[PDB]
Formats: structure tokens, C-alpha cells, sequence
């Protein structure tokens, strides 16, 4: 839900610098803290 | 009168 | 000649126009409406794309409806027909064009709710298909109306 | 009805009813069936 | 006539929100919740009630004063959001607007919460769970505002309501967040009343238009009466944290934004009739409950509104403060001013 | 004695039925158009207070 | 024959009958549904004060009576054997229209008066003899529409 | 931009200056009305009276049908017990399509043919022009009181979910909303009294 | 023949096309507003889904009402029919059009309110049938009143 | 007929024997539910001041007095065989009385209502509300005016 | 000039000619101009996507060349003598061209400003926009086969 979210937030703040990559997971991620199957997904910021 | 109750028809009609 | 006056055939060329104007008109409503809805639940679903590619392709079958009819239309005009050969052809293109747009509506309305709904319960998708078929005859009760009707146009005309 | 009679063995009677439930929802998230003992006739029937 | 357009898309919603306002609590169960003597016996009487089996599945003892509101307010919100969710066209846009309200205080209680140098998610609680937002917890970073709405405001749609707040260009401190507050609010209760008066429909337009000259007339005499203490302002200042709408706009709001003690309050509201029977009293905002109930009573006589979800809603959370007043008395021994709970229905 | 040469009493009635036909279909897709979805109950919010 | 009585003249006559009815029942339905709206607002706080608040709903049933009387005073005038010339065909539509915009008119002012009247009455008791005064004060527009068209009716008649 | 307003706008600039026209170059009375309603045939008056009388009734039906049953379902919700009890508020707004059935069944069975000649006579231009108003008039007169008896009846229901000795007290109104469909009948069924067949 | 003129057929041809654009233009209606009711409601109860499409199969029978009277119109209009079959074919097609567009409204707004509160009160299953029910006979009156009218079509013509 | 009596002329006078009765009435009933609808929001709090407010729903109902006046005077002059120039005068003279009376009875209902909400607060201001309520029914009084000087003349020196 | 050939009978093919262009042009300028902000919202964030948005573009520029191809096959029919037969056929065939071009340009837009703001989140939605582009572009299509075979006929046996 929220890779959009943050890559438009992080390219407000790098101004257009960023080097964000992203890949999936195919397979849901039972979580407690909620009760849904939340599908994830990496990420990997680059920056100095 | 006394009838059976099927909890699953009393765990859901409470909360 | 008072039965084969000389504007005879202007009814018969908007009903061939009428028959594929509306029906196209309403298949893009279907179209749109559903590829929006398609478009937007399948940014985190994407392995629902060629389940949920149903509902446009059914949105595209009033279009084959309507083509067939103004085909059918089109190879009976003539410069010397009759008004009531006019009047047949003008009544069979309005009835399918018409009810093509009612089912265009419906197909488009119910699939852009069903492809968002059937993204959060999976179970839903067979009742998206169950009401997806009560919207399609709605164009095939129109297309036998317009076929039954073209099928008297030429039988008794003098 | 805080004033009746009768009202502190209502409150230790639903306070197992409590337990009972939470008992049967936890026999929720590892299915469990339930026993399910089908002889209605020990309790109810003839002779009343 | 209104009503026959109005349950096309609306029966259903307005049925559903007049039975409940139909479990409102009268006089007489606030009476019978007073006299209750633990907080066991408030439960007992509760349940007899339309709250009825809400604290099952809690326990006898672990039964505390802020439990009872939480819960009592988490149904109020499922409520609210099960409403919200069967609505559609300016319905919607209706309690989306209602929504952004509760979105305003949400802002300013994070930016306040950021200076203080608390925790994240001790901020997050105590948070209103109605107004959310879901890029609400990113407001915890970059102190000053230009780093605030340039990242994660402008995509909220609180993003209109910032154009009279750029006159500062430094970090914040608790005056300047409230400045900030009281702005946007302005800017939402004018906005409110442009949807409001445009687009919905006589009967709930004129009830929707009288209850928010109320919510703005409330925010006015606030502010008036929470600038001639220990702060300097400017009177020019001071009008821009006014809203522009009410019934005591184009005369009162340029007294109240000259007013230099407590008399110059008091000689303000004295032309205005509603008014001015208030600033002699015990609390002043037991008048302002008392007159809002009023209010909300007589929306509830129009039958084809939606008016009708504002006064419900409004009530409801009326009937969440009185429970609390009831059982701080009830678990403190203090039932010599129990019996100041407001009740109309 | 007649009506018209061009506005005749068989033209008339044939654009009257016409005219009667186009307004209530007019009116009807009217009534189509101002048809809504009700979006929320179709998706489902986090709220991580609740 | 008669260049006086041509034969379209009954469309006239019985054009005046429908606009009496339907345009009297119209005010008098919109007298009676706003109205009730506040009677049955104030019956969730006050339910005693409602069999006494029934008067709008009584103040605007009399207003089809109007419109009933002059229908029915018309459609004694027509025949398809009597002579009926185009003066009493204009009359009986004059009449028309006079009773029916008049009872249109009559009737939404009770149902305004009689709303905000009766949802204004929980609160004071003493405001019940100033509604029944501003409802005689709108009802006596429909007697004015019925005066003018039993006078059209017997003057057209000759 | 209002659209609608521009053609009706356009419609009555048209019609100004085609009449205008009409009467500077000296030929007004070549606009006869009443030479249409002599020359268009009775039984166009007559099937359009019985269809708009039929179809009219049936949507003031639907109309009152729709805005009570919607408020009746809702309000059911948190007290069922209203469905069965205010069932005849939908009774009295379908009562107004069975007059619409009988006045389409009195009306056509004056529906005979005529002749060549004798076709357009005193009394069969009488019975078109008859059978017309009155299918208008009970049309209408239905569509309305189904409106307005639907009102009441979403108002009766709202009243009996609130309190139960209320909904005799609301039930009053429904029954004066109710006899301006049989006042519409009364005056159809006298319209059409003295028109004959078309003999 | 003045009592046969040639546009007598148009009146016919008009009139078979208004009873199947019509009666789909309301189950169109009728299935779309009901539908997404059904698809909203059954995102968290998707046990109802097949007892919830009532509606939807009670919105399709006036779309079978419009294609019988379509069939029935159809088979008797020909070049040389009269005004009298002809206006006679045009009240049947308008008779059942108003009275399945009609019909189709009532029945998709009343459906979409009780498949919505279904979920929460079971009892308004049965409710929500009883009113539906009195909402679908209103079509039926329609065809009722075109087949009475279309009995007396061409008997006695000549 | 006559070229100067055609059969269609009384139609003209009645339209307007209608149009009198017709616009005086929708001015009178705007009038009086503008009006009564402040009365009513007025007199929960001052329920002493019902009668003396409710002048302003007796200078609405002037208007449908003036219309019926009208309408009545139009009536004694219909007759089966008069001329187009009657028609045309009676159509002029329940044009003018309807919609100077349809004028009239707007301004009395808008100027009522505010002026019944504000004398609640200030006992002075109920002579200033009576005054402009002069202004606002003269204006009827006007359209009566000529309406009866065009009536005067439908019937004098006609053939 | 004659009964069966009149002379306002290449009114009909000359609004048949018009209209073909002018509508397809709508609907290709509605599919251009809407699926066009989307490209201009989307390809700042992500650049290298650039040439792959263009195919709505690609798709709506196909429908403003089947107005063209029909209006320059009616516009060598046109004659100063034609039949009415021939008129009311180019009206027909311009009728269906245009206004099918104008339902398939409207959801080409709808669909694919839509399809380019979501398929560069998502990847693997660009054979799903791809594929409900063409289900809208052979509406168009069918309207170009539909006026092929009205221009077919035309002059079969006209005299």
C-alpha cells in the first residue's frame, strides 16, 4: 500500500535525486499486530 | 422451557 | 408511386446508422467504466488481470449485436423501396441500438463494482457473473426484437 | 436492575460465559473442531 | 417538495441513523445510571440500554472510567463509518467534510506533540481515530512548516486551507501552532459553508446553515476570550483567526477583535440577542453544550435531511461526555455534582 | 381547405408520437445517469488506532 | 352549419375539466404532505399535541371539494347532442384555470404555514390561535378561484 | 451553462418570429388550430388516453412505491416489527394503478371502427376528444396522490419505529391522501359518460 | 384509401420498439442499482450472495414482458393495415413501456435498501420480498392492459 | 362571423378573466407563507406580539381582493358575439392587475418577513416595517388602477 | 430539377462528408487531451516510461484517420445531379463513422489516462491497458465497416 507513498514523499524531500528500487513478495505476511495477510515488499534507498 | 444452544449461534450474537 | 415515395429509403439509412451509433455508444460506456475499475485494483492484485478482463469483454459483445443488425439492414436498401420497408428498418435499428445502450449502462456500472469488490472477498466474482449475465440478454432481447422485426420488411410489399 | 435479588450469581454464571466464549474463540486460528456430544436425550425427552 | 428526490439514495441512510438516534438516553435512565453505587452497577445498567452487551468480554475488575469511554466511542466511529460507506455523491462529500474537522486537530496535536520531544506513538494514541489520514504519522519529522507542507500536506485534503498561514518562516512554538489551528479552522468552516449553501438540498441547507453560524460563533467568542491573557496581538492580527460566517460577523466580530479586557467581551456580545445572558453564569461552556443540544433537537424534526447525520452525531458524542461525568463520579465517590450532565431528549 | 402542403395532418401526428417517445426517453436517461457506486463499503481502511 | 359552434369546441370544454381536477389535487396533495411532515416531526417529543394538530390536513382536503364542484359543474355542460358553441368551450377552460391555479397556490401556502406552524408549536402553546387565523387566510384563495369560475360557468352557458 | 434553457429559449424565438411573420404578411390564419383538431383522427385521442392513463397511474404507483418502501426498510433495521404493521401504506399507493386498469377497461370498450364516411362527426370527434382528458385527468390525478400517499407512508414508518401509539395517529393523513385518486376516478368515470362508441 | 393511408405502418413500428427500449431501459435499472448493493454487501457476508439476487431476477421478468408484447405487436402490422390497427399497436407498445420503466426503478431502489439492511436484522429478508413483489406487478398491469388492447386489433377491419 | 367579430375573440378575454386570478393568487399565497413563516418563528418567544405582527398577511390578502374585483368587472363584458378590440382590452387589463400583483405580493412577503423577525427586538422598528408595507402594496394598487381605466373603455364607440 | 433527383439532394452528402471528419476528430482530441495529462503526471517521477505512454496517443490518431478515409470516398460521389438515394446514404455512412468515432475516442481517454497513471506502479498492467485499448478501438471499426458498406452501395442501379 505504501510504496507509492513513500516514493513520492522521498522525491519531494531528494528533490528529484533519488535512486529508489523496489521488489516484490509474492507470498503474504501473517501479522499480529493487525489480523490481515498484508502483502510486502522490499526496498533500497541510495543516498550520501 | 430448556433448549440446547449451539454456542456458535452465542458467541457471535454477543460480540 | 404513394407507397414508394422518393424520401423512402432516409429511414432506412438512420436505422443502419442507429444500430451501430448506439450500440457502439454503449459499449464504450461499458468499456470505460470497467477498465477504470480494472485499472485501479490491479496496481496490488496483478494476478487478477485475466480473471478480471470479463467484464469489458461482454461490454464488447453489443457491439457485435449492433453490427449485425445494421449489416443486415444494409443489404436491403434501394432506391425504389417502399415506406413500410423504411419504417421496419427504422424500428429494427432504434430497438437494438436502444436496448444495446440499456445493457452497455448496466455491464458498466455492475463491473465496475464487482471488480473492486472482488478484490477484497474472492468470492464474489461468481455473482459478478451471475448478474453480468442478467445485463447481457437485456442486448440480446433487442437484437431478436430488431431480427424478427427485419425479417418482415420485405415479405408482402408491392 | 442492580437492585434485584438474584443478581450476584447472574454475574459469576455470565463471568464463566465469558470464559467460555473466549475458550471457543481461541479454538479459533488452530481449527479445532468442537466435540459436539449429538445425545440431546439425556437432558431432554420423555418423562419431563 | 423534498422528499420526492430525496430517497432515491437516501432512505435507507436517513432510517437507519433516526433509529438511532432513537437510543439516545432520556432523563429518566441518567437518573437510574446515578444511582448506581460501583461501576459494576453502571455496567448492569447500561446493558438494558441500546449500548446493550458493548463491555462483554472485559471482566469484573478490570473495569476502569477510560475503558467505558473508549469503548463507548469506538462504537459511536464504527458507527459513523458504517454510515459513510452506504453514501454516495454529496453525501459522501457531506461526511467528508464532517471528517476534516476532526483532521485539523489531529495536524495540530502532532506538530505540538514533535516540539515536546515525546514519543511517536504515545502521539498516535489519544489521536481521534476518526480524522486519520494515513500519512499522518510523517508529520513527526522537520519542525518547521515549510518542510511540513511541502512534503505531506499538499497531497491531504487539507492542502486549500493554507494559504493565509505562510507569514512565518521559523520553527514553532505552542502559540504559533495554534495561530496555525485557528486559521484553518477559519478556512474550513467558510469552505464548509460555500459546499453547504451551493449544493445540498432547503431543508438540511438552512439547518446545516444555522448549526455552523453556531460552530462559527463558538470559535469566535473562544478566541476572544483566549487572547486578553497573557499575550500581546495585534488587532489586525486578530480578525484573520475569525471566521466570516454567523450571526455575529459583520458587527460583533470587529468589536471582538478590538476587545482589550473582559468588559470589551461582554460589551460585544451585549447587541446580539442569543447571547449576553452568558457571561454570567458558572461555566460558559455548559452554556454552549446546553444551546447546542437545542440546536441539534430541532434538526431533528426535518424528515427528509441530511442534516440529520450532523445532529446525530453531534448528540451521540454529547451522550459519551455524560457517561464519563457519571462514571468519574461513581469510581471517585463525588456525587455531589453528578447531576450536571446535559440532557434534552 | 386543406391543412398544409408540407405540415399536413399525418406529418403532425407522426411528430407528436415522436416528440412524446423522446421526452420520456429524455427523461429516462436522466434517471440513468445520476447513478453511484458507494465506494467505501467496496474497500477497507488501516487505521492502526481502531 | 353553425359558424358559431364549430366541432372542436368540446376539446376546449373538457380541457377545462382536467385542469380543474388535476391542478385542485395538486394543491391539495402539496397541502397535505408538507404538512404532515411536521405533524409527524413533532410526534417523537410531544405525541399529545397531534389530534388537535390535524387541522392543515382538513384546511386542505376542502380544496378538491373546489376543484370537484366546478369538474363536475362543467361536465354537466357537455354533449354530443347539444349545440356547446366555442364561447362556452373558452368559459369552461377560463374555469379551468381559475380554480385550479387558485387551489395551487392556496395549497402550498397551508402546506409552508402548516409545517412550520405545527413544528413550532411543541415549544409554545399559546401560538395555535395565530396559525388557525393565517390558515383561514390561506384557504380563502380557492374560494376566490371557485367564485370566478361558477360565475364563467352560468355567463358562458347562454 | 443550462443547456435545456438555451433551447428553450431558442424554441420561443422561433416561435415569435414565425408568428410575427405570419401576421405582417397578412396570412395569421394560416396557424389553425382548429382546423388540426378536425383533421387529426379520433382514435390517436383515444389510444393516448388510455395508454398515458395506464402508464401514468402505474408510475405515481412506483413513485409512492419506491420512497415509502425505502424508509420502511431502513427504519426495519433496528425495529422489525414495523414491516408487517405498515404494509398497507404500500397498499394504498397500488391501489392508484388498479384504477388506471379500470378506466383503460371502461374506456376501451368503446374502441369500435367506423366508417369512411361518418368518420369525422359530431359524436366520434366528441369521443376522442372525451376519452383524451379523461385518461389525462385520472393519469395525473393518480401519479399525484401515489406521490404524496408514498410521502406520508415513509413519514408513518419513520413514526412507528420511533413509538408504536403513533402510527394510528399518522395512518389519518394516508387515508385523506387517498381519496384524491377516487376523486380523479370519479371525474374520468364522468367525463366519459355521455361519449358513445364510435359508431 | 383515405381509412388506409401509408403511414399507418410507423404508428406500428414505433410502437414495437417502445415496449422492449423501454422495459430494458428499466432492467437496466433495476440490475445495475441492485447489483452493487449486492457486490457492496457481500464484501463481509458473502454467504448471502445467492439468496441477495432476488432483485435482479425479478428485474429481468420486465424485460421478458417488453419481448412478449414486442412478439405479439410484431405479428400484425403489414403495408396496407388501417389507423385504427395502427394507433391501436402504438397504445399496447406505450402501455407497456411506461409501465415497465416504471416498475424497473421501484424494483432496483427497493432492492438496493434491502440487500444493503439484510446484513444487519435477518428478518428484512422477508420484507424486502413483500415489498418487491407489489413493485413488479405494476408491469404486469401493463401487459395486462396491451393485451386487452391487442385483442381487438384486426377483426372487423377492413 | 364579422371581419370585425370573429369567432375566436373570446378567447382573449378569457385569458384574461383568468390571468387576474391567476398571478394575484400566487402573489397573495407567496406573500402570506413568507409572511407567516417569520410570525411563526417569531412568537415562541414573544407570544404577546401574534396579533400585531399579522399585518402583513392582511396586506398580502389585499391582492387577491384586487384580482377578484378585476376578474368580476372583465366577466359582465364576455359576450358570444364581441369584437377583437374587446378581447385585446380585457386581455391588457387582467395582464396588468396579475402581474403588478404578482410584484406586490413579493415584496410584501420579503419585506414581512424581515421586518416581523426584527420587531421582536426593537418595539420601534414595527411603525418603520407598516411604512415600507405602503410602498409595497401601492404597486397593486397601480396595476387595479389601470386595469380599471382600460375596462372603462372596452365596450364605449365599438361596431 | 426532376422528381426522383432533386436539386437540395447534395445537401445530405455534404453534411455526410462534414461530419465524418468532425466527429472523429472529437473523439480524437477528447482521447488525446485526456490520456495526455496523465502521460505529463506520470513521466516525472519515471522518465524511461516515456515511449511506452504513447500508445493511447497512438490509438486515439487511428480514429481521425478513419473520418478521413470515409469523407475523401464520399467526397468523390458528390455530383451537382445525384439521387436522394445517394444523400441520404453519405448522410449515414458520416452519421456512423463520426459518431462511432466519438464513443470509441471517449473511452479510449477514460481508459487510457487511467491505464498510464497505473501501469507505472505496476508493471505488469501495461498488457491489461493494451488489451482493454484495443476492445475500445474496434469500435471505430465497426463504424468505418458499417460506412464502407453504405459507400458500397450508393450507386447500384440509382438511374
Amino acid at each position: 500500500d505504501k510504496v507509492a507513498t513513500l516514493e513520492q514523499i522521498l522525491w519531494r524531500v531528494l528533490r528529484g535525486n533519488l535512486f529508489f528500487k523496489t521488489v516484490e513478495i509474492e507470498q503474504p505476511v501473517y501479522d499480529v499486530k493487525t489480523r490481515e495477510y498484508k502483502h510486502k515488499n522490499a526496498f533500497i534507498v541510495f543516498s550520501h | 422451557a430448556f433448549e440446547y444452544k449451539d454456542m456458535e449461534v452465542a458467541v457471535a450474537s454477543a460480540s | 408511386t404513394e407507397l414508394c415515395p422518393v424520401y423512402a429509403p432516409f429511414f432506412g439509412a438512420i436505422g443502419c446508422a442507429s444500430a451501430i451509433i448506439f450500440t457502439s455508444l454503449g459499449a464504450a460506456y461499458g468499456t470505460a467504466k470497467s477498465g477504470v475499475g480494472i485499472c485501479a485494483t490491479c496496481v496490488l492484485r496483478p494476478d487478477l488481470l485475466f480473471k478480471n478482463i470479463v467484464p469489458v469483454i461482454m461490454a464488447g459483445i453489443i457491439a457485435i449485436y449492433g453490427l449485425v443488425v445494421s449489416v443486415l439492414v444494409c443489404y436491403s436498401l434501394g432506391q425504389k423501396q417502399a415506406l413500410y420497408t423504411g419504417f421496419i428498418q427504422l424500428g429494427a435499428g432504434l430497438s437494438v441500438g436502444l436496448s444495446g445502450l440499456a445493457a452497455g449502462f448496466a455491464i458498466g456500472i455492475v463491473g465496475d463494482a464487482g471488480v473492486r469488490g472482488s478484490s477484497q472477498q474472492p468470492r464474489l466474482f461468481v455473482g459478478m457473473i451471475l448478474i453480468l449475465i442478467f445485463a447481457e440478454v437485456l442486448g440480446l432481447y433487442g437484437l431478436i426484437v430488431a431480427l424478427l422485426l427485419n425479417s418482415r420488411a420485405t415479405q408482402d410489399v408491392v | 436492575a442492580f437492585q434485584r435479588t438474584f443478581v450476584n450469581e447472574i454475574r459469576r454464571l455470565d463471568n464463566v460465559e465469558r470464559q467460555y466464549r473466549y475458550f471457543y474463540s481461541l479454538l479459533k486460528k488452530h481449527d479445532i473442531k468442537l466435540y459436539e456430544g449429538d445425545t440431546d436425550k439425556y437432558l431432554d425427552g420423555s418423562g419431563e | 417538495m423534498e422528499g420526492v428526490y430525496f430517497n432515491i439514495d437516501n432512505g435507507f441512510i436517513e432510517g437507519v441513523v433516526r433509529g438511532y438516534r432513537n437510543g439516545l438516553l432520556s432523563n429518566n435512565q441518567y437518573i437510574n445510571l446515578t444511582q448506581c453505587d460501583t461501576l459494576e452497577d453502571l455496567k448492569l445498567q447500561l446493558s438494558s440500554t441500546d449500548y446493550g452487551n458493548f463491555l462483554s468480554s472485559v471482566s469484573s475488575e478490570s473495569l476502569t472510567t477510560s475503558l467505558i469511554q473508549e469503548y463507548a466511542s469506538s462504537k459511536l466511529y464504527h458507527e459513523f463509518n458504517y454510515i459513510r460507506d452506504q453514501s454516495s455523491g454529496s453525501t459522501r462529500k457531506f461526511m467528508d467534510y464532517i471528517t476534516y474537522g476532526y483532521m485539523i486537530d489531529n495536524v495540530a496535536l502532532m506538530i505540538t506533540g514533535t516540539i515536546h520531544d515525546r514519543d511517536k506513538g504515545e502521539i498516535l494514541q489519544r489521536c481521534h481515530p476518526l480524522g486519520w489520514f494515513d500519512t499522518l504519522p510523517t508529520l513527526s519529522v522537520a519542525t518547521d512548516l515549510e518542510s511540513l507542507y511541502e512534503t505531506v500536506l499538499v497531497d491531504t485534503p487539507l492542502a486549500p486551507y493554507f494559504k493565509n498561514c505562510f507569514d512565518t518562516a521559523e520553527e514553532l512554538d505552542d502559540m504559533n501552532i495554534e495561530i496555525i489551528r485557528n486559521k484553518l479552522y477559519k478556512a474550513y468552516l467558510e469552505d464548509f459553508y460555500n459546499f453547504v449553501t451551493e449544493e445540498i438540498p432547503e431543508p438540511a441547507k438552512e439547518c446545516m446553515q444555522t448549526l455552523l453560524g453556531f460552530e462559527a460563533d463558538r470559535r469566535s467568542i473562544n478566541i476572544a476570550l483566549n487572547s486578553l491573557q497573557s499575550s500581546d496581538i495585534d488587532p489586525d492580527l486578530k480578525s484573520d483567526l475569525l471566521p466570516n460566517i454567523g450571526k455575529l460577523y459583520p458587527l460583533a466580530t470587529f468589536h471582538l477583535a478590538q476587545a482589550q479586557d473582559f468588559e470589551g467581551v461582554r460589551a460585544a456580545l451585549a447587541n446580539v440577542y442569543e447571547y449576553r445572558g452568558f457571561l454570567e453564569t458558572g461555566n460558559l461552556e455548559d452554556h454552549f453544550y446546553q444551546l447546542e443540544m437545542e440546536l441539534c433537537r430541532d434538526a431533528f424534526t426535518q424528515q427528509f435531511a441530511i442534516s440529520t447525520v450532523w445532529a446525530w452525531m453531534k448528540s451521540k458524542e454529547q451522550e459519551v461526555r455524560n457517561i464519563t461525568w457519571i462514571a468519574e463520579c461513581i469510581a471517585q465517590n463525588q456525587r455531589e455534582r453528578i447531576n450536571n450532565y446535559i440532557s434534552v431528549y | 381547405d386543406i391543412l398544409s402542403s408540407i405540415w399536413t395532418e399525418g406529418l403532425l401526428m407522426c411528430l407528436i408520437v415522436s416528440a412524446l417517445l423522446l421526452f420520456i426517453l429524455i427523461v429516462a436517461l436522466s434517471w440513468i445517469s445520476n447513478l453511484d457506486i458507494t465506494y467505501g463499503a467496496l474497500e477497507k481502511s488501516t487505521n492502526p488506532i481502531k | 352549419s353553425n359558424i358559431y359552434a364549430p366541432l372542436y369546441a368540446p376539446f376546449f370544454g373538457f380541457a377545462g375539466c382536467a385542469a380543474a381536477m388535476v391542478l385542485s389535487c395538486l394543491g391539495a396533495a402539496i397541502g397535505t404532505a408538507k404538512s404532515g411532515i411536521g405533524i409527524a416531526g413533532i410526534g417523537t417529543f410531544k405525541p399529545e399535541l397531534i389530534m388537535k394538530s390535524l387541522i392543515p390536513v382538513v384546511m386542505s382536503g376542502i380544496l378538491a371539494i373546489y376543484g370537484l364542484v366546478v369538474a363536475v359543474l362543467i361536465a354537466g355542460n357537455l354533449s354530443p347532442t347539444e349545440d356547446y358553441t366555442l364561447f362556452n368551450g373558452f368559459m369552461h377552460l377560463s374555469c379551468g384555470l381559475c380554480v385550479g391555479f387558485a387551489c395551487l397556490s392556496s395549497g402550498y401556502a397551508i402546506g409552508m404555514v402548516g409545517d412550520v406552524g405545527v413544528r413550532k408549536y411543541m415549544h409554545q402553546p399559546r401560538l395555535f390561535v395565530g396559525i388557525v387565523l393565517i390558515l383561514i387566510f390561506s384557504e380563502v384563495l380557492g374560494l376566490y378561484g371557485m367564485i370566478v369560475a361558477l360565475i364563467l360557468n352560468t355567463r358562458g352557458s347562454e | 451553462f443550462s443547456f435545456s434553457h438555451f433551447l428553450y429559449y431558442l424554441v420561443l424565438i422561433v416561435v415569435i418570429v414565425y408568428g410575427l411573420y405570419k401576421l405582417f404578411t397578412g396570412h395569421g390564419s394560416d396557424i389553425n388550430f382548429g382546423k388540426f383538431l378536425l383533421r387529426t383522427s379520433p382514435y390517436m385521442w383515444a389510444n393516448l388516453g388510455i395508454a398515458l392513463c395506464v402508464g401514468l397511474s402505474v408510475v405515481g404507483a412506483a413513485w409512492g412505491i419506491f420512497i415509502t418502501g425505502s424508509s420502511m426498510i431502513g427504519a426495519g433495521v433496528r425495529a422489525p416489527r414495523i414491516t408487517t404493521k405498515n404494509l398497507i401504506s404500500i397498499i394504498f399507493c397500488e391501489v392508484v394503478a388498479i384504477y388506471g386498469l379500470i378506466i383503460a377497461i371502461v374506456f376501451s370498450s368503446k374502441l369500435t371502427v367506423a366508417t369512411a364516411e361518418n368518420m369525422y362527426s359530431k359524436s366520434n370527434l366528441y369521443t376522442g376528444y372525451s376519452l383524451f382528458w379523461a385518461g389525462i385527468t385520472v393519469g395525473a390525478s393518480n401519479l399525484i396522490c401515489g406521490i404524496a400517499v408514498g410521502i406520508t407512508g415513509a413519514t408513518a414508518a419513520i413514526s412507528d419505529a420511533a413509538d408504536s401509539a403513533l402510527f394510528v395517529k399518522i395512518l389519518v393523513i394516508e387515508i385523506f391522501g387517498s381519496i384524491l385518486g377516487l376523486l380523479g376516478l370519479i371525474v374520468g368515470l364522468l367525463m366519459a359518460g355521455k361519449a358513445s362508441e364510435f359508431q
